């Protein structure tokens, strides 16, 4: 799914 | 629309208190697209979705269906 602030810092 | 609409009857989101929760956010909330209808983007907090499931919705291409709208997708 997309999706917004998921990423790994 | 963007990061800080209402997104469901009961977000709990707000501009004016909003602090981090997922390992992930630093600034702004984490999102969520909704296949439901024309679609639409829902928080991840307010839909309750654990850190672990989260990710792996963000990791696949699996549609998601928010809490709303997910009993009328799997009729
Ligand atoms: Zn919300
Ligand atoms: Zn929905």
């Amino acid at each position: 799914a997309r999706t917004a602030q998921t990423a790994r810092k | 629309s963007g990061y800080w609409i209402t997104c469901c009857p009961t977000c709990d989101v707000d501009i004016n208190t909003w602090v981090p929760f997922y390992s992930t956010e630093l600034n702004k909330p984490a999102m969520i697209y909704c296949s439901h209808g024309d679609g639409h983007w829902v928080h991840a907090q307010c839909m309750d979705l654990a850190e672990r499931t989260l990710i792996h919705l963000s990791a696949g291409s699996n549609k998601y269906y928010c809490n709303e709208h997910v009993e009328i997708a799997r009729a």
